[PDB]
């Protein structure tokens, strides 16, 4: 239990410094960085890790989600379109959006139902989430268990606080990859699978600096 | 005591709550190799039960000191769940997709020559999926991660778990062994089926040498539907 | 007509509700639901070899309704596509 | 002590040395049960002997054909050569000949010295006291087996049953070299003493 | 000392001991079983003394061909010589699976009795042998022997000296493995040999980076 000590790695490394007086361990993911001391107040610092443990979910399932459909092209996968911020073009295309382009796998054709599907769908799960509904009830805000962890994989409460160290750690990375796929596709233009091949031959003039010039006034 | 247990205690047990799961497998009751017709002296009198899916069949003098029945044990056990693997390994690809697919090669006895053709092995016919054309670097991956597995294996033992049912955390993450009792009922079932996929691996390594493929000879022949 | 559209639908259908019974996802003889659809138990005399509590009568009765959704789905199906 | 197959490690419990020529190599562990050694050596003698028929009967005549004196043809083609008999009615006659000689091995490995007595005229014996040793007058015509052995009969029968494993090595290099490449031992031999490099299992493929 | 501060693992009484483990491998806790407090340098050092005569073999057939008192045929890259086949190949007397086979069996000879030597002190002292047990005395720890053959030299007649010889001995193994290193990565980007590359930079300083392709 080296994190949840009051001795944990910190984000500096061995020569980290000055950790916060708050920070004395006890969460998930604790590396003592509060530069910009927002979660001072305690009520506060409930509210950031509840966004932080949500956004983190929501980034992972993002990168995944992001990466497979454009892998499976690449690989030789047949697609309507993969490029994962051209995805959504397919509900205004002729053929239409069907999963894995298999015109009998969902085959939707307009946005207007899928939009209003979505609302209430995650109208009821998001209230479910924040009062407690079929799935169980509020008992943590962030970790309920229960009926969704049904094989019990975080039954010993040591093996817990591992799971949910390795789960913060895993979220973070993706988050900081969605943040980069975000920016480079805004950039760049191309999917992060087009970016990686660019980078993977000649690594000397594939990066940031050959599209430095894209944005200069005039 | 994880959420799995009493799971599998009301539903997956095999027998009635009120009775143990001891008794249909262990001890004087066992169905005994001969089934009604056993007679007492083909049953060995040293295998007297206590040990999972045993029918008292010992035709020859093997066994009969303690440390070969344990190790016949382990080589039995072990084969098992290798067999397990490789029945339930040999007849996914051909059940997922049967045709010809250049990278495929679904017959389970002939996907070894695929990796000298020029398409190579392509994960279900996928061309961007592995895509191997050399056979000594497979070989060399075979040896070090084979021999780093079982070295720790036969070597990184906890000292304190048994070699062939480690348990722990790592090897029982829904913790399926909380109850002794129904902990002797999964070994029970896990040999059994074991033996199942063995015999299943002999028979298709003697159709396969003899008659064309898995589903042809069930499908092609023999079920003519 | 084995490996036919209807004959994987009527075998799906009578899977899932025999599924449902055996394992409390659905009422049953020996389980019975509530006004707000619980699923308390309930104790009746019928003898059964499966230890889960299954009887031969749940067995007829997920056929039965297995078979009728089957039937409703396949005919369903046909008339739409 | 003895000079073990491995250097340095130690003998399995079971080879206490006292078998002829225990070198102590049993990895496999197939050893482990004492009745099953008796049954082993049995059966590495039945095959070591008649190894070292074989080995006799594919390499002499074949390097004296190689020499000119002698016309043997390839041992691979002898069976579907032309012979005054039937071959499968050889084979029956070969059997029921040999069925007599293995009763009395099974007899006698089962019980020692149950079929020691001749039964046409029962004054005909055979000496041998250990098992599957006779001796005798029809076994052993130049009484050589039967002797104070304080070193003399254990050097024999370590350098009767080396040569036998050397014999069983040869005659299954022998089946292997011919399915591998069509042509007789004494071929590859020559191949090997004009260029050991040259020839070799990748010359071939 | 070595950057990084140490955690009195080592204090610097180890033949060559210079303390740059940051992650500390012989952790009591992250050591155990294949982790031996003998087995590590052992494996260090043998490494290091392969990489000796690897550094040097690389570049010693180019670097005669270079002076002009070698036979210009083995000018050979050294990735040609039939260490990988599919690269190229080089002439030779037999088949290199010949030669492969050969060398394997010699390897596999003197591996073995160093291995028992290592396990068990008296191996090729008192083991059974024409007459060679005599000559392979175990002296000393198993890592530096010595013996009647190897001590033909008589070199290192003090303890100073020993030292002073051994963390020599480490630090050109270190630098030796990184120059290994160095080689497998210039044979993969370039496709060229190391002493190709030494003619390069020594022609164009500024020839080029990594590879830029
Ligand atoms: C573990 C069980 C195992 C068994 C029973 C087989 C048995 C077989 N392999 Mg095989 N292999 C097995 C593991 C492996 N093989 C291979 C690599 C190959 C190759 C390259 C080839 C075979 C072929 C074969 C088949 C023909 C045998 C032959 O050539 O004569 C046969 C089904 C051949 C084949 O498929 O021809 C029809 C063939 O070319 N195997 C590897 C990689 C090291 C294995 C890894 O464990
Ligand atoms: C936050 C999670 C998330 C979200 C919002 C989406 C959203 C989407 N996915 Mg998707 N996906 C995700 C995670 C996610 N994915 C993950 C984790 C995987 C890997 C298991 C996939 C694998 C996947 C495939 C294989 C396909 C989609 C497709 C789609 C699109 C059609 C939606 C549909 O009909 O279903 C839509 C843009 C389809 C599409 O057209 O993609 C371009 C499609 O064929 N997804
Ligand atoms: C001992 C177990 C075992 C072994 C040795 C193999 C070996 C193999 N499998 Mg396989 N497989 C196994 C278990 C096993 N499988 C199991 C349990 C499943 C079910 C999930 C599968 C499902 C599977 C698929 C779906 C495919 C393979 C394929 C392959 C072949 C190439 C893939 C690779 O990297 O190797 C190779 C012969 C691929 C192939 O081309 O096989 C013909 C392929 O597409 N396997
Ligand atoms: C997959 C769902 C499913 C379904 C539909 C059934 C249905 C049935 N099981 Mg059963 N069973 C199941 C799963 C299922 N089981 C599982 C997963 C196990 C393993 C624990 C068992 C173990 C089991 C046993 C041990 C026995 C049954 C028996 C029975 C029958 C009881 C008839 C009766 O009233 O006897 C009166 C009934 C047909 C009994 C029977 O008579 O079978 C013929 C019986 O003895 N089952
Ligand atoms: C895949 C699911 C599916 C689909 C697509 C359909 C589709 C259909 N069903 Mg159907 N059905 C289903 C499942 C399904 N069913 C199931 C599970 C059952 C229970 C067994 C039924 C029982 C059922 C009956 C009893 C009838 C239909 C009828 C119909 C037709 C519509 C007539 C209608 O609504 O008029 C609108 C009616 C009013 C506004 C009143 C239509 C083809 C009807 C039909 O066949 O008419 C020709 C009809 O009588 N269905
Ligand atoms: C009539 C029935 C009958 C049958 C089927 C046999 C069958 C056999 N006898 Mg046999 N035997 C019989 C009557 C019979 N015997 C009688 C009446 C006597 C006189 C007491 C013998 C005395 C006898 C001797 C002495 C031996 C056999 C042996 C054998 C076996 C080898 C012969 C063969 O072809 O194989 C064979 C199983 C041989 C054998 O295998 O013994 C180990 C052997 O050595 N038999
Ligand atoms: C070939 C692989 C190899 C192996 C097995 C080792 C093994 C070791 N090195 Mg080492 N080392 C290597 C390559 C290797 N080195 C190379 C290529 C360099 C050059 C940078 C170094 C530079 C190096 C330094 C500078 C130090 C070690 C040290 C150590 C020891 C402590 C590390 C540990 O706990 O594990 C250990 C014996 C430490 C030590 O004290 O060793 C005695 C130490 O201070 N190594
Ligand atoms: C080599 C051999 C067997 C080898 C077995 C080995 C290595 C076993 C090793 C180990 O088990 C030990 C010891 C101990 C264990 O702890 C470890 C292992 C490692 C497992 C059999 C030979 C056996 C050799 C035999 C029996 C030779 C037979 C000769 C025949 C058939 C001749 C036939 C012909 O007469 C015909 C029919 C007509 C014409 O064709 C002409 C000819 C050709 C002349
Ligand atoms: C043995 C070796 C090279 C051997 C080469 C040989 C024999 C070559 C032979 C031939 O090429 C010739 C001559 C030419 C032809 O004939 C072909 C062959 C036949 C092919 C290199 C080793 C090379 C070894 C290397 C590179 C080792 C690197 C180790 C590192 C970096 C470790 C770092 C750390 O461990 C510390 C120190 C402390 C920890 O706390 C933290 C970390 C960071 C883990
Ligand atoms: C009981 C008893 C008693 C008394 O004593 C009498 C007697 C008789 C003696 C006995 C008996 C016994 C027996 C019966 C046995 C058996 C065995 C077996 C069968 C095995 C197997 C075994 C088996 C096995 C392992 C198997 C395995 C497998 C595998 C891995 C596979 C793999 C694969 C796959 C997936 C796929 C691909 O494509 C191909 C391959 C690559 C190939
Ligand atoms: C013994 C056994 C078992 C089981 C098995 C099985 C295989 C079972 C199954 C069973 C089944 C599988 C059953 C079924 C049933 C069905 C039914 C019962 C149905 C009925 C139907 C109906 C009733 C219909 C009607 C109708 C309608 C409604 C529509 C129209 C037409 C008509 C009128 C006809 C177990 C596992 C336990 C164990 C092992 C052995």
């Amino acid at each position: 239990s080296i994190w949840y000590g009051a001795d944990r790695p910190k984000y500096l490394g061995p020569f980290s410094g000055e950790t916060p007086s708050y920070l004395t361990g006890e969460f998930a993911g604790d590396y003592g960085w509060d530069t910009a001391g927002l979660s001072s107040d305690p009520e506060t610092f409930a509210r950031n890790r509840e966004l932080e443990v949500i956004h983190a979910r929501w980034a992972m399932l993002g990168a995944l989600g992001c990466l497979t459909p454009e892998l499976l092209a690449k690989s030789g996968v047949k697609f309507g379109e993969a490029v994962w911020f051209k995805a959504g073009a397919q509900i205004f295309s002729e053929g239409g959006l069907d999963y894995l382009g298999n015109p009998s796998l969902v085959h939707a054709q307009s946005i207007l139902a899928i939009w209003a599907s979505q609302v209430v769908l995650m109208g009821a799960v998001e209230g479910y989430r924040v009062a407690g509904g079929p799935l169980g009830e509020i008992t943590d805000p962030i970790y309920p268990g229960g009926s969704f962890d049904p094989l019990g994989l975080a039954d010993d409460p040591d093996t817990f606080a591992e799971l949910k160290v390795k789960e913060i750690k895993n979220g973070r990375l993706a988050m900081f990859s969605m943040f980069g796929f975000f920016v480079q596709a805004i950039v760049t233009g191309k999917g992060p699978l087009e970016n990686l091949n660019d980078h993977l031959a000649d690594p000397v003039a594939n990066n940031a600096w050959a599209y430095a010039t894209n944005f200069v006034p005039g | 005591m994880t959420g799995i247990a009493e799971w599998y205690k009301v539903y997956g047990k095999s027998v009635a709550p009120d009775q143990d799961a001891r008794a249909p497998y262990y001890g004087p009751n066992r169905p005994l190799w001969k089934g009604p017709f056993t007679k007492p002296k083909d049953v060995p009198e040293y295998l007297k039960g206590e040990y999972p899916g045993d029918y008292g069949c010992d035709i020859f003098k093997l066994a009969r000191l303690p440390a070969n029945y344990a190790r016949l044990r382990t080589q039995e056990l072990m084969n098992g769940r290798w067999a397990m693997l490789g029945i339930t390994g040999c007849l996914t690809p051909e059940l997922i997709n049967s045709n010809s697919t250049p990278g495929f090669e679904p017959v389970w006895f002939n996907t070894g020559a695929q990796i000298f053709s020029d398409a190579g092995i392509d994960y279900l016919g996928v061309p961007g999926f592995i895509n191997a054309h050399s056979l000594f670097a497979v070989i060399v991956v075979q040896a070090l991660l084979m021999g780093l597995a079982e070295y720790a294996r036969i070597k990184f033992v906890p000292e304190g778990a048994d070699p062939f049912y480690p348990g722990g955390k790592t090897f029982d993450p829904l913790g399926f062994s909380s109850d002794p009792e129904i902990l002797a009922e999964l070994k029970v079932k896990e040999i059994k089926n074991g033996r199942l996929a063995m015999m299943a691996m002999a028979g298709l390594f003697a159709q396969g040498a003899v008659t064309g493929v898995s589903p042809l000879q069930n499908l092609h022949d023999w079920l003519h539907l | 007509y084995i490996g036919s559209s209807t004959n994987l639908i009527m075998v799906a259908s009578t899977t899932l509700m025999l599924f449902a019974g055996r394992f409390g996802l659905a009422p049953s003889a020996n389980r019975k639901s509530t006004a707000g659809l619980k699923l308390v138990d309930r104790d009746s005399g019928l003898q059964t070899g499966d230890p889960a509590g299954f009887t031969a009568t749940d067995t007829l009765a997920c056929g039965a309704l297995g078979h009728v959704i089957g039937v409703g789905i396949v005919l369903g199906l046909k008339a739409t596509a | 002590d003895r000079p073990l197959w491995f250097p340095g490690s130690k003998a399995p419990e079971w080879l206490d040395g006292s078998l002829p020529g225990d070198f102590g190599f049993d990895p496999l562990g197939l050893g482990s049960d004492p009745e099953l050694l008796k049954w082993f050596v049995q059966a590495e003698l039945v095959h070591c002997r008649w190894a070292m028929l074989g080995a006799a009967g594919i390499f002499i005549p074949e390097a004296l054909t190689k020499a000119g004196i002698l016309n043997t043809p390839s041992w691979n083609v002898a069976g579907d050569q032309q012979y005054f008999a039937d071959p499968t009615t050889l084979f029956v006659i070969e059997l029921i000949l040999f069925a007599w000689a293995e009763g009395r091995r099974w007899a006698d490995i089962v019980n020692p010295g149950c079929v020691n007595v001749d039964p046409v005229f029962p004054n005909n014996k055979l000496t041998g006291t250990d098992v599957g040793y006779p001796g005798g007058l029809w076994f052993d015509p130049l009484g050589w087996g039967q002797t104070k052995d304080a070193k003399k009969l254990k050097e024999l029968r370590t350098k009767e049953i080396k040569n036998g494993r050397l014999a069983m090595l040869a005659v299954l290099g022998a089946v292997v070299q011919a399915n591998y490449t069509h042509t007789g031992p004494i071929d590859n031999l020559l191949a090997h003493l004009a260029d050991p490099g040259h020839n070799t299992i990748f010359a071939l493929s | 000392f070595a950057s990084k501060q140490s955690l009195s693992y080592l204090d610097g009484t180890l033949p060559g001991d210079y303390g740059f483990d940051p992650l500390g491998l012989m952790d009591p806790e992250g050591a155990g079983g294949f982790i031996d407090p003998q087995w590590l340098p052992y494996a260090e050092i043998i490494n290091g003394r392969f990489a000796m005569l690897g550094a040097a073999g690389a570049i010693a057939p180019e670097v005669l061909g270079r002076i002009g008192l070698i036979p210009q045929e083995t000018a050979i890259p050294w990735f040609q010589s039939g260490v990988i086949p599919p690269v190229g190949n080089y002439s030779y007397w037999a088949d290199p699976y010949t030669l492969f086979v050969l060398e394997m069996a010699l390897m596999g000879f003197a591996e073995h009795r160093r291995a028992q030597d290592y396990y068990k002190p008296g191996s090729m002292g008192k083991q059974y042998f024409l007459g060679l047990e005599k000559f392979l005395g175990g002296s000393g720890n198993p890592a530096y022997p010595g013996g009647p053959i190897f001590n033909f030299l008589g070199f290192g007649k003090n303890e100073k000296e020993l030292q002073e010889l051994k963390v020599k001995e480490v630090k050109n193994g270190r630098l030796a493995m990184m120059a290994v290193l160095g080689y497998f990565t210039q044979a993969i980007f370039t496709g060229v040999g190391p002493f190709q590359n030494l003619l390069d930079h020594l022609a164009d300083p500024v020839h080029n980076n990594v590879l830029t392709n």
